[PDB]
């Protein structure tokens, strides 16, 4: 929970876009 | 653990002692001991057993009011000034068979002794350990008292270490 | 043997005996049994050393850095540039070291030979010792262990906004 | 309250061995086998010699040479200059102080 | 650092083409060599370090826990050849290969210039340790918890500033580091950055580790494990602190409390330890707690104390193990109680012990005076109170070195202990060699003081 | 210059070469402890030169021979003060060393370790003599630490006794615990000033110095073993008895004293730390003093007449009269070290017996050992013109004429009369009355070593004083008018303290029964505090720590 | 030694402490095991809370200066109570009244030392008296500020 | 002394305060008071390199002393009479702080005395 609220926040990506 | 009779006289001991503690002087201890003397020969037949104890229970009360707070220790006592001095000096007679032997030669006469009472040592083992098997009764020791040499030629059970421990003063 | 103006000392002074009593005195004696004793067979053998010293002369020097841009006129990111003005700072930090110690032993020299009037004595060197320790607190204090030229210089550059700022409110 | 015969015998037994066995720690007259006012004036001089005068020269030569030529490594207290004194330095005559009153 | 790293592989073929009975002649006599030209990274140069080549460099740091790495090896042969003398040959040159690989992945550990070559060789110094504890030893959830807490968050938290800043070797982030800003996702990069070094150390609360590791670990294991492996931890947050500030202003917060108040449990723990081999480990887990400290307020003072800390304690706590290894080695126990009043019997290994008791407590002018001393004093410009505490530490610390010596060199003597034969010229060598240089460094001592010198 | 400053370091170069040839180079063991006697009195010549150049025309040197190790902007270098306090406490040193050596080759005969004794307690004397000239607190520390390892080596020197272990561990403790106090001066020197060097502490002179002298204060407290600190010192008597006449006359127990007395500068303007250092001299001189009066052990007895000793000097300190306390840390040195191989030559003939209500009629079967307990007693008890007089009847009239805690003050005087109680008690009933020794007579002084050591001590327990006093340039302005009932406490009140105790020491032949007042059993058991807290304070921690 | 020989979980049934007992050389009457709380003694004995030192000196111990016998099961805190750390033997003065005595010796004092601070004794004399501005320039004053001039009178 | 059980006991509205006076006029009651004359100068002092706390009214004495001191040496007995000028120097010296706390204690009780007048 507290993990997922700071990811949120700070935009944590779980499963990343392709970019490079 | 002891009897009435022991308690009776290490307190009569023990009494005396911390009184010659306050006397200081040996005049007045000799005084102050012979009341306390006839203090323990006031009761001394006392039949009752009852009265008896009830009597040395009350003398070590008193006992405890009247003692010395600093009462005199002969010096090598325990807790003595001179108590385990030499402790540090006393080396154990196993340490002899570890010797060089150039410091080995320059005791001749010394360790050729030593060998003899290594032998008898060895001689002797057997023996000792046959006559506590059989003086044992079944179930083991119920005391620490050990026998003596019962035949001629056969040493007293476990003496080593009693006739080859080191001198109270070692060096 | 050494720079007088970098170690200064004020001339000696020393009285002149006045003896009012009869009695010799020892430490004159032993002064002359010193003297005859110990200092002499010593100065011998120091002579004879520096005569083998005399025939084998050869110099050392004192290594001069030049100097190189300072930190301020690095581009960011420039580690060339920023390695020589880096290293020519550490070069100046430890020397700034060595000018705060030789002012110490100036201040606690004086205060030794000023004796019981060392507290008006040595104003002088406790002003310069003050002056030079303000001015190293300025440079260096509260870097860090990982200090650097760039810590130096912005701590430089808050401290000259602050001063211009209180210039402004003045 | 004394020994029992058991007891008084073996404390016997064990003093003969003991007795035998302190005797037995007795020196031979061959053991250890080791293998192969002017003397109070002499030591006094040898012993002034190698523990006074040798490492005061050391220590002379190691001062004169090594220490004093470095700064402020000895460093005295200047000697204290009474109204009346000359010094050498300079040959200065430090003027005496005023008349006192009566006391 | 070839002319380091080539001879120590050598030692590999020289141990296993030896003659059958000269594996221990050749092995010591040639790692003591090797030491001997170790002298030669003491070029060291006031500005700038001695930078070899683009994968090694040796400045003023890791020079001294090279030259310790180094002196070890011949040390660790030395203790390991009595209890080894039964083993069969090939398992003889099997540890000593184990030996010489540990030395191997040490130098170039301490001397990787890129964090990553850091922390791979960082970890292949575990592959020899745990086969040397393990394999030669007496007798899961850490391994689990270090890896998961510790050394995965250092790779990943690594591999992300290679990303971002660009580089990893350590003179590019000496120009090129950036300020640490507030955020929740730099907390967490600060706490991988560090965890991994403070579980080595140990620090209070990660440290019951080291005990256990130590009762079962062979002599030689203890000994690299207490001098060098422990300072990797020391090492490696010396050198990372430089890309976490300004964050380390606030991080360091709970982990000094752990360590100020970690020295005085751990200190008063070995009061009560009934076992010789864990008393000296909670003695090290007390002595690395000042360490912590002095690496995580990054004072000029602080890190000069550290490095000399680390050194110092190196050569005592080695020679503490040594000590206790040689009485091991007669009544075949570690319980410190049972085998007292031993000075009677060996004279001169009790002057060892004295010694060995007297650096420990840190008399000065020892260097672990001089390295404690440097610490007590920054941590005072850190916060006044703080002296309250190591005052104490200081108290409990001569309580315990010395009941330790009392315990088992004074009083009477264990009647029934009848084979303490007397010290073989093999044991006094090996500890005249850990004190000797210990208390000769007292002399230079410049030479250990680090890179902030 | 020249000639003050090699014989200065030839001083000290000289006690460290005994130590230096222990490693086989003419090392003759048949009389190892004859050759450190010798170094020690030569020594003792050559360190005398010095002292008579410093009488002459007040020279005064610093050396700084050596450089050692420089912190960014901190240089530490071996560096000696030969000061004022270093010519004249250095020869005083030697001098009683110089006689406990000679005393101790009759003493330590049988001990089969003759030779190692005899190294430590040279050690001893080195590391107290680095303590002494000391220039910088790094250089200090070395002493001050080394001389707390030597006490723990030779308080522990019977190591086979578990009483003399935990002896020896208690003083480490104690000291220890004063050590807090010495690194926090330590620290805060270093931070607020940029120095360890007593130079520029005094240069510098900061008017904020609560906290750096309170640190100094704990850190005497500890090591001269004033109230709250103070168990360690009577528990040394473990160690052997020449190991007491060093411990308690010039080395270790003084070098507390000592350190403040250095840091004087600091002090003279702080009268918040003036104000405690004399109350807690004033608590421990009366209350030591007072555990004095009921010991039966004459090394105890001793052991806390050091304690109230120190205490004094201590009070002394805290007026604001730092020479007066070295003063009477120089003539104290001679008669305690006197009264220590007094007791040692009683403890010798009556065969380790040590316990005074054991002793009685020695008067006239030991009339050498006699006379000098006499000579000692009295110097000790302030008798006009003995050693102690010169300093000790001083320090009264400076504390009675002071601006003083008048409760101090109080305590002070009282602690005098008591002094003069337990100097009756040990007389008394060591050489008075009736033997009350064993039968067999080994009563037996005619030893030269024993006398000669006793006698050079005697000669400066009767002439010391006068001598010194009467060459040190004065550096304060004397206190000479006041009173008569001013002038004459510290007389008055030693001679109360004589007539009380022989009135109470003749109770004691009276045929009448003794109960044990409160009062009393307080004074035997010194005041409860080694029991309650070398129980308690050792529970609480070990307790703790297993959990 | 076996594991059966060595110390166990908290014994249970009786059955359990009559093995104890006996593994521990103790008669069964003797044998009471620590609390079976948290905090991990196990099946070890609780022996009685006493030093060392309160054992008989004269016995001939197995281990004089421990005074231990062989195979005597050692108490918990026995590193605690050897003779040469804590001592628990009695004091000819009870412990309470030790403890009042000394707090109120060190109290009273304390209470004294401040009133004597408060009450201070000393002569009657006026301040002493210094020359030149009461040695203005000696103690490091200024030399270029001009110092307000403190002046002294014969009487 | 007595002094002390006055002000203590006693009233101390009249018993000088010995850290706060004088607490009059220098000249209060005083037609010309004349200056205390230093013999000694700054510089005589400093070279002399006197203790500060004896660079008192006396101190032309004590360098007199000295002088001698040092002059005799080894006669560690030969300057008695210099000595002993120091030293009556000193006891004159307290006498007057004696005077000038007698002087402030009548002046006290003088004024004690008015407030009882005027009242
Ligand atoms: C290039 C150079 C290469 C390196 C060479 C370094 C020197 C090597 C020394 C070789 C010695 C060979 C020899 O013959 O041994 C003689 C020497 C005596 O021979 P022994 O008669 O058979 O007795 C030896 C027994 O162990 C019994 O010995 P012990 O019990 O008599 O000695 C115990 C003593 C051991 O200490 C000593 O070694 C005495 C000297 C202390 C200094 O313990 C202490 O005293 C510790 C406390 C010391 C107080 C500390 C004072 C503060 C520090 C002051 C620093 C100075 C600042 C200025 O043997 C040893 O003691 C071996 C120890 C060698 C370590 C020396 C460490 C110095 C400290
Ligand atoms: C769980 C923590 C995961 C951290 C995370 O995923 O944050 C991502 C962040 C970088 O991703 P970014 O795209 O820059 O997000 C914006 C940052 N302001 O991440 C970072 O910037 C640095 C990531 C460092 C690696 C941390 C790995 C997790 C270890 C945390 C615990 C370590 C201590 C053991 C407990
Ligand atoms: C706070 C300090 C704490 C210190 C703790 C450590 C304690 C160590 C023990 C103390 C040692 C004291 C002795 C010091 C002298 C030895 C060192 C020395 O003498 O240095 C060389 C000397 C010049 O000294 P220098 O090198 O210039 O000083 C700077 C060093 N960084 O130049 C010379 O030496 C030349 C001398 C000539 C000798 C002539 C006599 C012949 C030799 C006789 C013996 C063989
Ligand atoms: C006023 C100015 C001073 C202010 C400071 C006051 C603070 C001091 C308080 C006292 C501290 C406790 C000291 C204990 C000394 C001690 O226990 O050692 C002696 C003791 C046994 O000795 P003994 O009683 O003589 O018995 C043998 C004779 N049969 O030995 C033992 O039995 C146990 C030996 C091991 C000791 C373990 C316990 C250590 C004590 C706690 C240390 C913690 C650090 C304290 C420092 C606080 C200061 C910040
Ligand atoms: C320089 C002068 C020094 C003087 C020092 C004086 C202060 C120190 C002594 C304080 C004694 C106080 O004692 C306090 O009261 C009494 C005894 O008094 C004690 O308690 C008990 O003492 C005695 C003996 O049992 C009983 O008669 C009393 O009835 C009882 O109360 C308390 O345990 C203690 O708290
Ligand atoms: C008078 O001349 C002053 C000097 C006299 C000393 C006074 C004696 C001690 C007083 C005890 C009272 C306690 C109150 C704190």
């Amino acid at each position: 929970a507290a993990l997922v609220k700071m990811g949120q926040l700070e935009g944590w990506q779980v499963f990343a876009e392709p970019k490079v | 653990y002891l009897t009435h009779q022991q308690k009776v006289l290490r307190l009569y001991k023990r009494a005396l002692r911390h009184l010659e503690s306050w006397c200081i002087h040996r005049d007045k201890y000799r005084y102050f001991a012979c009341l306390l003397r006839a203090r323990f020969d006031e009761h001394k037949n006392e039949k009752d057993m009852v009265k008896a104890t009830q009597l040395l229970r009350e003398a070590e009360e008193e006992f405890w009011h009247g003692q010395h707070p600093q009462p005199y220790i002969f010096p090598e006592s325990p807790g003595g000034t001179s108590y385990e001095r030499y402790e540090c000096y006393k080396v154990p007679e196993w340490c002899l068979d570890d010797w060089h032997p150039s410091e080995k030669a320059m005791y001749p006469d010394y360790f050729a002794k030593r060998e003899q009472w290594k032998k008898l040592r060895r001689e002797s083992w057997e023996r000792e350990v046959k006559q506590l098997q059989e003086e044992t009764p079944v179930g083991g020791p119920r005391t620490e008292a050990l026998p003596p040499a019962r035949k001629q030629g056969d040493l007293p059970p476990l003496w080593w270490h009693i006739v080859t421990r080191p001198r109270e003063r070692p060096m | 043997s050494w720079d007088k103006d970098v170690y200064p000392e004020p001339p000696r002074r020393t009285p002149a005996p006045s003896p009012q009593t009869s009695l010799p005195n020892p430490i004159t004696y032993l002064t002359k049994a010193f003297d005859l004793l110990v200092d002499r067979p010593v100065t011998l053998v120091r002579e004879f050393i520096e005569r083998q010293h005399a025939k084998n002369k050869y110099y050392y020097y004192h290594r001069e850095f030049r100097r190189v841009p300072d930190i301020t006129e690095c581009q960011e990111k420039d580690v060339l540039c920023m390695f020589e003005a880096e290293m020519q700072w550490r070069r100046d930090y430890k020397v700034d070291q060595e000018i705060v110690n030789i002012i110490q032993e100036r201040l606690k020299a004086c205060q030794q030979r000023e004796g019981e009037s060392h507290r008006q004595n040595c104003a002088k060197e406790l002003e310069q010792f003050t002056q030079v320790v303000k001015a190293y607190q300025d440079r260096y204090h509260d870097l860090g262990a990982h200090y650097s030229a760039r810590k130096c210089l912005a701590k430089q550059k808050q401290r000259m906004l602050a001063e211009r700022k209180a210039a402004k409110e003045a | 309250s004394g020994y029992t015969p058991e007891e008084k015998l073996r404390l016997q037994q064990l003093r003969e061995l003991r007795r035998r066995w302190l005797k037995d720690q007795e020196l031979s007259p061959r053991e250890p086998v080791l293998p192969p006012v002017i003397y109070k004036t002499y030591r006094h001089s040898i012993f002034a010699f190698t523990h006074v005068l040798i490492p005061v020269w050391i220590i002379h030569y190691y001062l004169k040479y090594h220490v004093t030529t470095k700064p402020y490594t000895i460093v005295e207290k200047k000697p204290r200059i009474f109204p009346g004194d000359t010094i050498l330095e300079t040959g200065e005559v430090i003027p005496p102080m005023k008349e006192f009153p009566d006391q | 650092m070839l002319k380091y790293i080539i001879p120590t592989i050598m030692l590999m073929p020289l141990t296993w083409l030896s003659k059958n009975n000269m594996i221990w002649v050749n092995s010591t006599a040639h790692s003591l060599l090797i030491s001997f030209t170790s002298l030669l990274l003491m070029n060291q140069f006031g500005d700038n370090s001695l930078n070899f080549s683009l994968l090694f460099f040796s400045d003023s740091l890791s020079t001294p826990l090279l030259i310790l790495t180094m002196w070890l090896l011949p040390l660790m042969l030395m203790a390991s050849q009595h209890h080894l003398s039964k083993e069969n040959l090939t398992r003889k040159k099997l540890f000593i290969t184990m030996l010489i690989s540990l030395q191997l992945f040490l130098i170039m550990t301490f001397t990787a210039m890129e964090l990553i070559l850091f922390y791979i060789l960082f970890e292949a110094t575990l592959v020899p340790t745990l086969i040397i504890i393990t394999r030669w030893g007496n007798q899961g959830l850490y391994f689990l918890f270090y890896t998961l807490a510790g050394s995965l968050p250092l790779l990943v938290a690594l591999i992300y500033i290679q990303n971002t800043v660009g580089s990893l070797n350590f003179l590019m982030l000496q120009y090129w580091v950036q300020p640490v800003h507030n955020s929740w996702s730099n907390v967490f990069m600060w706490l991988a950055c560090m965890m991994a070094f403070m579980v080595k150390m140990p620090l209070y609360g990660l440290h019951l580790w080291l005990p256990k590791a130590h009762v079962e670990a062979p002599i030689a294991g203890s000994m690299v494990l207490a001098a060098v492996l422990l300072k990797l931890g020391g090492y490696g947050m010396l050198r990372i602190t430089l890309i976490l500030n300004p964050m380390t202003d606030f991080m360091a917060y709970p982990f000094i409390m752990l360590s100020l108040w970690g020295m005085i449990m751990t200190s008063s723990i070995c009061l009560r330890q009934t076992d010789l081999k864990s008393l000296i480990a909670y003695s090290s887990v007390s002595h690395m707690a000042l360490v912590i400290v002095a690496i995580l307020i990054q004072t000029p003072w602080s890190y000069m104390g550290a490095t000399a800390l680390m050194i110092a304690h190196g050569l005592t706590s080695s020679m503490l193990f040594c000590l206790a290894n040689s009485n091991y080695e007669r009544i075949h126990s570690r319980t410190m109680i049972l085998a007292r009043g031993l000075q009677t019997l060996l004279p001169l290994m009790a002057t060892w012990w004295l010694l060995a008791s007297l650096t420990n407590l840190a008399l000065p002018p020892t260097i672990n005076l001089i390295g404690e001393l440097f610490v007590v004093m920054s941590t005072f410009s850190w916060s006044n109170i703080t002296i309250i505490l190591m005052g104490v530490n200081m108290v409990i610390t001569a309580l315990y070195s010395l009941y330790m010596l009392i315990m088992t060199q004074r009083g009477k003597y264990t009647y029934h202990i009848n084979n303490i034969s007397p010290s073989f010229t093999r044991e006094n060598a090996l500890m005249s060699l850990h004190i000797l240089p210990l208390l000769l460094l007292t002399l230079n001592p410049k030479i250990i003081l680090g890179p902030l010198y | 210059m020249n000639m003050f400053s090699s014989l200065s370091l030839v001083t000290l170069l000289l006690l460290t070469m005994p130590i230096m040839m222990m490693s086989f180079n003419t090392y003759k063991p048949s009389n190892y402890p004859l050759y450190v006697k010798t170094a020690i009195s030569y020594a003792f010549i050559t360190s005398m030169i010095p002292t008579m150049m410093f009488i002459h025309s007040g020279q005064e040197l610093i050396i700084s021979n050596w450089h050692w190790l420089t912190i960014q902007t901190l240089k530490l270098s071996l560096s000696f003060k030969m000061d004022y306090f270093s010519m004249m406490f250095i020869p005083v040193a030697l001098f009683v060393t110089w006689s406990i050596m000679e005393f101790s080759m009759w003493y330590m005969y049988s001990d089969p370790n003759i030779n190692k004794f005899f190294k430590y307690l040279l050690l001893f004397l080195i590391t107290m003599l680095i303590l002494v000239t000391a220039n910088n607190l790094f250089q200090l520390f070395i002493g001050w630490e080394g001389v707390g390892i030597m006490s723990f080596l030779l308080i522990g020197w019977w190591y086979g006794r578990a009483d003399a272990n935990t002896a020896a561990l208690q003083a480490i403790l104690y000291n220890r615990i004063g050590d807090i106090g010495f690194i926090l001066a330590m620290a805060w020197f270093l931070t607020n000033l940029n120095t360890w060097d007593l130079q520029q502490i005094f240069m510098l002179n900061p008017s904020d110095s609560n906290m750096p002298l309170i640190g100094l204060a704990l850190a005497a407290t500890g090591k001269s073993a004033q109230f709250g600190l103070h168990p360690w010192l009577p528990s040394a008597m473990e160690g052997p008895t020449p190991v007491s006449a060093l411990l308690h006359s010039s080395t270790m127990v003084v070098a507390g004293i000592f350190l403040l007395i250095r840091f004087y500068p600091l002090t003279e303007n702080n009268k918040y730390i003036q104000s405690i250092t004399l109350c807690l001299g004033a608590i421990t001189t009366l209350f030591t003093a007072m555990c004095a009066l009921t010991q039966n052990d004459i090394k105890k007895i001793i052991a806390f007449s050091t304690s109230s000793q120190l205490g004094l000097m201590m009070v002394t300190i805290g007026i604001n009269q730092p020479y007066l306390a070295f003063l009477h840390i120089c003539t104290h040195a001679f008669f305690k070290a006197m009264l220590f191989m007094c007791s040692g030559s009683i403890i010798h003939s009556l065969n380790d017996e040590q316990d005074i209500r054991k002793m009685g009629g020695l008067f006239k079967a030991m009339p050498f050992t006699t006379t000098a307990l006499i000579v000692g007693s009295l110097a000790l008890t302030g008798m006009p013109f003995l050693t102690g007089f010169y300093s000790k009847d001083l320090i009264i009239e400076a504390a009675n004429t002071s601006y003083t805690n008048a409760w101090a003050l109080l305590m002070t005087l009282i602690a005098t009369s008591f002094t003069a109680i337990y100097s009756t008690r040990i007389i008394f009933f060591a050489l008075l009355g009736q033997p009350r020794f064993p039968t067999l007579v080994n009563i037996n002084e005619n030893n030269p070593l024993l006398i000669n050591s006793i006698k050079r001590l005697l000669i400066g327990s009767l002439f010391a004083g006068y001598i010194i006093s009467n060459n040190i340039p004065p550096t304060t302005i004397p206190q000479m008018t006041m009173p008569y009932y001013l002038k004459t406490t510290a007389l008055i009140v030693t001679i109360l303290g004589f007539i009380l105790a022989l009135e109470i020491s003749n109770m004691t032949k009276n045929l009448k029964y003794h109960y044990p007042s409160n009062a009393f059993k307080f004074s035997t058991l010194l005041g409860y505090f080694p029991t309650i807290m070398h129980r308690l304070a050792p529970y609480m921690n070990l307790s703790m720590s297993q959990k | 030694i076996t594991k059966d020989m060595l110390p166990g979980p908290y014994p249970k049934t009786p059955e359990e402490r009559a093995a104890a007992a006996k593994k521990y050389n103790m008669r069964v009457e003797d044998y009471e095991p620590y609390p079976d709380d948290g905090t991990g003694y196990g099946d070890y004995p609780k022996l009685p809370d006493r030093s060392q030192q309160e054992r008989d000196p004269w016995y001939d111990w197995d281990h004089p200066d421990l005074r231990l016998n062989w195979g005597e099961p050692m108490h918990w805190d026995l590193d605690m109570y050897i003779r040469n750390r804590v001592d628990t033997s009695p004091t000819p003065v009870n412990w309470n009244l030790m403890c009042k005595h000394l707090f109120g010796f060190v109290a009273f004092m304390l209470f004294m030392f401040w009133v004597g601070e408060t009450y201070p004794a000393y002569q009657p004399v006026g301040p002493k008296q210094y020359p030149y501005n009461n040695l203005y320039l000696e103690r490091g004053g200024d030399p270029n500020k001009e110092p307000e001039p403190v002046v002294h009178y014969e009487i | 002394g007595a002094h002390l059980a006055r002000r203590y006991l006693g009233d101390a509205s009249v018993e000088p305060d010995p850290l706060r006076m004088p607490t009059f006029p220098p000249d209060y009651g005083f037609p010309e008071r004349k200056e205390r004359e230093m013999v000694a100068t700054q510089q005589e002092m400093n070279d002399a390199q006197l203790v500060l706390q004896q660079r008192d009214y006396c101190a032309h004495y004590l360098i007199r002393f000295l002088k001698c001191k040092r002059d005799s040496f080894p006669n560690f007995l030969a300057c008695k009479h210099e000595r002993h000028d120091w030293d009556y120097c000193e006891h004159l010296d307290y006498v007057k702080r004696m005077k000038e706390f007698e002087r402030e204690r009548r002046l006290l009780q003088r004024k004690k005395r008015r407030e009882q007048r005027e009242a």
